[PDB]
C-alpha cells in the first residue's frame, strides 16, 4: 500500500566558506626585448595561466 | 722525477696526451664525481645547486 509517512532533513550539506590554499614560491622573472622568461619551482602541481 | 734500483734508472717522461676526464670544476657527492658547472661562491641562485 501507500508507505510515504513523512520527510526528514539531511544534515551536513555543502556550504560556502573560506579555505586556506597555498602559494607556490614566487617566479624568478628575467626580461628581454619583447620576451619574459620566468623560472618556476612548484612545491605542488601548480597551474600557470 | 727518476727512480733508481740496482743500478738502473727509470724515468717516466710526460704523457703524449694531457687529457683528463674532469672538467674545470666538478662536484663530489656520495663517493661519486660529477662534471657540473656550479656557480661560484656567493652567486648561487634559488632552486638549484648552491
Amino acid at each position: 500500500g501507500a508507505t510515504l509517512k513523512g520527510k526528514l532533513h539531511v544534515p551536513f550539506l555543502l556550504a560556502d566558506g573560506k579555505c586556506t590554499v597555498p602559494l607556490a614560491p614566487e617566479p624568478m622573472i628575467t626580461f628581454g626585448f619583447r620576451s619574459v622568461s620566468l623560472k618556476l619551482h612548484p612545491k605542488n602541481p601548480t597551474y600557470l595561466i | 722525477t727518476p727512480v733508481n734500483f740496482n743500478g738502473v734508472k727509470i724515468t717516466a717522461g710526460p704523457l703524449s696526451t694531457a687529457w683528463t676526464p674532469f672538467d674545470r670544476k666538478i662536484v663530489q657527492y656520495a663517493g661519486e664525481i660529477y662534471n657540473y658547472d656550479f656557480p661560484e661562491y656567493g652567486a648561487g641562485q634559488p632552486g638549484a645547486f648552491g
